[PDB]
């Protein structure tokens, strides 16, 4: 009911040599860089607001606790972006990034489009370390702006720290993205029409991602394909700790789960990216 | 309407705290059952008990937990006194050697308003009785004699027991810090 | 920062005598009828699937665990509706409903529209007990069908057990309601343009409700009213156990919180409904 | 011309110890449970439509009056199924079912297949009361689904209330079953090839049952057996109130009539089921 | 909800001048000839069997009482056909047939196909009285046999008295016609594909007729025509005494009811047939 | 890749279970730290420990918890043996009267695949030593002598200790029920 690493490796080679595989990277892809995930940000937001980190986490979801932080005082969200910039894109986080085996194995492949939901320059920065060049596309002016003819376009689906208006962190920013009208939303839905995705380091907890794959399956069911042909194009979801309910919800949406070895989380991902090559 | 809620399932703790803090109109009463963690330190157990009771009732809550550290047992039970009195009822006077009967009766309140937990600890020196004497009170009161006094907590009335017990010094601190 | 019962009582009399107050009832309004809430359904779904109820609740949200139940076997969702009808609308639940002080105090007021998110006939059934007559509107055929000129219209926002196609319980049904195209969705958004709502027994955990009040705030901010006039029309949210984060999120959306006495949850609501009269 | 209880008792012991006797239960088997038969449903359908119950019964047969009810308004048939579930499978109908002597005597025998034409869980529910386990088979997904190695299979020939698509009540649903293509129709015609049936509480008024035993006689007459061998395998029809015409029509179809005592209808059936043991 | 005579008269002229209207005549078309209907046959079958006519009618339907008559004695059905030939096609019934205004008005129109379910030569015999010639088609040898280039074909749907093997009167004969394999069954279903029918003197009580118009509606619903185009081709059902349930069942099957004046049943039909001319 | 993961923070339990179940390629090892609830019943504590460790690591997990029920203390510590050996190190031989030294060493495995928890309990009769003797082993092994034997768990090697200890009968039951 769940693919292993050796079973999913020839399925990822076929989609990559056709140029129809696109990585979708999450917050967990920057964990060997000693960066906070969605839980240690809330531990840092509770320290500023005067909460205890265990008591503050019981007052709502991740989207709702950041909305409470941004309206506690004026210019409180701007300060967070400044602090995050100092800690996510620091010089010691760049030094851990050349010697990271995942970021070397990601940049060794010749991708054309990479989607990320992280606030750091460590995905396109891994491409600059391997001699390649990337193109960060986060806002409307980036898509309209000039780029080289053949460059891996890194689509910042959540925003970038150098453009603080594009960051979706609070609940009102996620509700603004429910209309699927943003330029990262329009680019994702057109690439999902024709390409397989590889989810690495991302867990389907945001309802803005789960709603896009819902309405792609709707176009699939109304097109009245057979049992054989509607199950042909799959997506892949590499996760060390997938439960029992969530892999069966995603079988509806043509998303296969790749079970990685949870003992060393960094080396299990690196062996997946080297098996595509 | 109340603003602070004292959570206990023990109906003997409830009529003690209503004997002194009963006249305060700002204090309500709830009876949610929580599960304590396994540790002998009173500060650790009462602090993890308040977050487990705020999670149950979702209002500003006050919880209470005790300790009966004994010198002959190197501080045991500590905050593990609830399953000792269940197991060793009055044999607890006999498992301890005669001659080194000294002990401490500790008690802690912790109030959690939802964003911070504050612990108030009082403490009463005493000694374990040679045998269980006394009828009043409740759990382990027939075995504990405070320092200077000759009688147990069970042999004293509710006004006399609260002039020795840790709760009698915790009423005034809880009323002052919460404005009850 | 939070209204009490005596403070919010003259504010509810003014909106009621103008005919601009509409109750929004949740699952908690049927708790004195000894009915399961959203937690005891999951304890019953885990017993059928072979899970332990504490282990099954850690594999996702309420929307996602019901989606996992409905796809475990064919005709598994239909059986649940049949079982729910035997336990929610039973004869012993009707007998507890005439002697319930909340259902007497609700039907004593002369309402015109009541919104509910519960799967039971105990809100309109309370109106039949007081001699009044109601009109259940859940599907498109109910809105098109005939009705008395002046009858309290009970809008089943989540569906009714006698029309099992209207029930939104699984995650795919909540994503179908994100487009705000259903007849309960279109009727709610037009009544929110002109009326105050009174939330009783409902906790803002569904993202389909929180997204409607978000977009209402958009129409409000783009209309460029002042500080005084954009804060004039409020909504009211009676809750025994509101935390510290959630009342401040709803101040953005013109929703005031009424703190009820949590010692007796049944009598605190009944004193609110009698204070409107 | 009609068997009595003592005459038919050794004929039923022989077919039961060979494992070739199958009960066919009707609506009359649930009459000690104080449930409506086919006449009190029409009295309840006339009350909803605004008819008098004596005037409504003269406008057509039972199949035709239910077809008129289902097309009077949208979602009118789904309301009936919900109402039927509240009254047929209620808790007070289950309490009358353990102390019923027919349901105790039915579950005391070790059957393998039971056919029923009633919409209630009181035939398989009688088997659960005696410690045994049953398997309700009503739709195509039930036959395909998993069951245990040896479990009495209860074939809902008319449908079940927890699967409202399987209920045949209106005239268009009986005409859909004339093609004999439904999974209860295909299972019945193959069991009729090799087994004796015992009709209890059912009267041959539906033309979908009388047409199956007609075609069985065709296979029998075209096979050109003798007078002795074509009359060897009989079926049994226990009825308190059989007339003068209907027992002679069924002698064509190898169906024998067992005359039960009409004074106490409940005890006459219970003495038949205890005489098989 | 029911057409009158003046409303349905231009609708019948349009289908007749296109040659797409076919009469379907019943037993009631021979009532001015003083012939028994389906009720006075049962009064005559009860006299032979020794029953009282009121007691014999309570033991089953018309199909079932004739099945009981045919198996009471050997050669009992062949006696009835001989008796019916003496009374239906007698000389005094022919003398009432030239002076009958319905049979004159039927033969005045230039039909091409007439379906009848009666056992008498008074429909084709009315055509011989007007100088026209007819062709009785009842069995397989009649369809294979020779006819003239253009002659109104009278299809005896129930059989004819001069071919006693074609008569469907008993219940086993109606069950033999359920397979729709007889040459009157195959000819009717192909003419129903392209023509409007006019039901005169027939009441939809036989389940072999109601099942044919059921399956025609199937071909119609699976072809996925619109609301406008699936309701274009109608059938017409002239009846003096249609109730309240039966006209609404037939609206499903594109059958319109023409209410005739019940004071004089003979003259109301004759004014309908003269309004087509 | 493994399919079952044995979670412990105690590095002496890890080299015991790798001595016997170490050759199984289907068993991995994790070190997440969990907090036990306060109860003397071993069945209650090991069952609430497995759900607290599945919540941490989110893979099919196997946890382990022990008990040292003593007759002189009416079953105390029970599953509370972790803070006794911290407090009473070798005075635990002296707080118990000579003449009624009998005790039970209990031990429980609980594996949770994410939808069901199954508990395997073994048990060894014994008696508390008059003084702590022996060097090998770890916590409370110098004080426990099994029935029939004269030596402690600390005085025996790892192969000899597992022919008496509860884990030596729990290897075979865990291997059979999980197919390791
Ligand atoms: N600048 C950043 O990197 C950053 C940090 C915190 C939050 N955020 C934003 O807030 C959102 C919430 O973050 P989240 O972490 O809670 O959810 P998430 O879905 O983005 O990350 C969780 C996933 O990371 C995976 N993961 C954890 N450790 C890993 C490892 N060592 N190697 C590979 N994968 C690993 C988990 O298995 C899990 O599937 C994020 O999506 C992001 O938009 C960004
Ligand atoms: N037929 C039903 O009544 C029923 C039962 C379970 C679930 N559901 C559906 O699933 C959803 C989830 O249910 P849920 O209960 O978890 O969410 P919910 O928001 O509808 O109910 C929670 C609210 O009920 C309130 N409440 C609890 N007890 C109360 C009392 N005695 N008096 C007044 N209010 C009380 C809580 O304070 C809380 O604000 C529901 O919204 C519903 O659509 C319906
Ligand atoms: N849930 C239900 O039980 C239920 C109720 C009403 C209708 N229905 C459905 O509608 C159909 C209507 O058919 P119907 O009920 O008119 O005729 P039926 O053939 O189903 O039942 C009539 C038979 O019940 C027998 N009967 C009556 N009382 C009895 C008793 N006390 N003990 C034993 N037998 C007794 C009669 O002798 C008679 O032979 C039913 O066949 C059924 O499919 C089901
Ligand atoms: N040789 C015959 O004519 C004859 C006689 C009796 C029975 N049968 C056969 O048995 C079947 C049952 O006969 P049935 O009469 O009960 O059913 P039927 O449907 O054939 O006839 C009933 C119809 O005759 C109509 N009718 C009655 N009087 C009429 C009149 N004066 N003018 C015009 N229409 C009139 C009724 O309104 C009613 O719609 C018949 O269909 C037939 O096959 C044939
Ligand atoms: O002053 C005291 N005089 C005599 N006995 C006391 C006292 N104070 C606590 N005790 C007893 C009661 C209980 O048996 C144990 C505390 O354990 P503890 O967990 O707090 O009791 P509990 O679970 O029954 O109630 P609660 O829900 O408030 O935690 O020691
Ligand atoms: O066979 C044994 N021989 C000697 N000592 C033992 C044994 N078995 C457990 N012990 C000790 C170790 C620990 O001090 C206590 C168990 O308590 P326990 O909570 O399980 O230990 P732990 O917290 O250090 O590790 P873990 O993360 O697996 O729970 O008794
Ligand atoms: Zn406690
Ligand atoms: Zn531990």
């Amino acid at each position: 009911t769940t693919l292993t690493l050796s079973e999913a490796a020839p399925l990822l080679k076929k989609e990559f040599r056709e140029g129809r595989l696109i990585p979708f990277l999450g917050a967990g892809f920057s964990k060997p860089l000693k960066l906070p995930d969605g839980s240690q940000l809330i531990a840092s937001l509770a320290k500023t607001l005067g909460f205890e980190p265990e008591l503050f986490d019981m007052h709502g979801r991740f989207e709702q606790l950041a909305e409470f932080f941004a309206i506690s005082a004026p210019n409180r969200l701007q300060r967070l972006v400044y602090e995050m910039s100092l800690s996510f894109d620091s010089a010691e986080a760049e030094a851990l990034r050349e010697k990271s085996p995942m970021h070397r194995a990601l940049a060794a492949l010749d991708w054309r489009t990479i989607y990320t939901t992280a606030y750091d320059k460590h995905v396109e920065g891994a491409l600059r370390d391997a001699g390649k060049q990337a193109a960060v596309l986060a806002s409307f002016a980036d898509f309209q702006g000039p780029r080289a003819r053949d460059v891996c376009e890194v689509i910042k689906f959540a925003g970038t720290l150098d453009q603080p208006d594009t960051i979706v962190l609070t609940e009102s920013s996620y509700f603004q993205r429910m209309a699927l009208d943003a330029p990262p939303d329009q680019r994702l839905r057109a690439d999902l029409l024709a390409n397989s995705f590889l989810f690495i380091g991302y867990s389907f907890s945001d309802t803005n991602i789960r709603y896009i794959w819902y309405r792609m399956n709707q176009l699939r069911e109304q097109s009245q394909l057979g049992v054989k042909h509607s199950q042909a194009r799959r997506c892949f979801f590499a996760t060390h700790g997938a439960g029992l309910v969530q892999p069966d919800i995603l079988q509806q949406w043509n998303i296969d789960v790749i079970q990685l070895d949870p003992t060393d989380k960094s080396a299990s991902v690196a062996r997946l990216l080297e098996s595509i090559a | 309407a109340p603003t602070w809620f004292y959570n206990t399932t023990n109906s003997e703790k409830l009529r003690e705290l209503q004997h002194v803090l009963g006249g305060s109109a700002k204090l309500g009463y709830l009876t949610a059952k929580v599960t304590e963690i396994l540790d002998v330190d009173l500060e650790t157990v009462i602090r993890a008990k308040a977050i487990a009771a705020y999670r149950a009732v979702r209002v500003p809550v006050i919880v209470e937990h005790g300790a009966l550290c004994i010198d002959a047992l190197n501080g045991l039970p500590g905050a593990l006194v609830k399953p000792f009195w269940e197991s060793l009822d009055t044999r607890l006077c006999e498992v301890i050697p005669a001659g080194q009967r000294t002990a401490r009766a500790r008690g802690a309140l912790c109030y959690c308003d939802g964003r911070e937990r504050h612990v108030l600890i009082e403490e009463t020196e005493g000694e374990i009785a040679p045998s269980a004497r006394g009828t009043g009170g409740f759990h382990w009161d027939p075995i504990f004699i405070p320092k200077g006094q000759t009688r147990t907590f069970a042999e004293m009335s509710l006004d006399e027991k609260l002039s020795f017990s840790p709760l009698g010094r915790l009423h005034t601190r809880l009323r002052t810090e919460l404005g009850l």
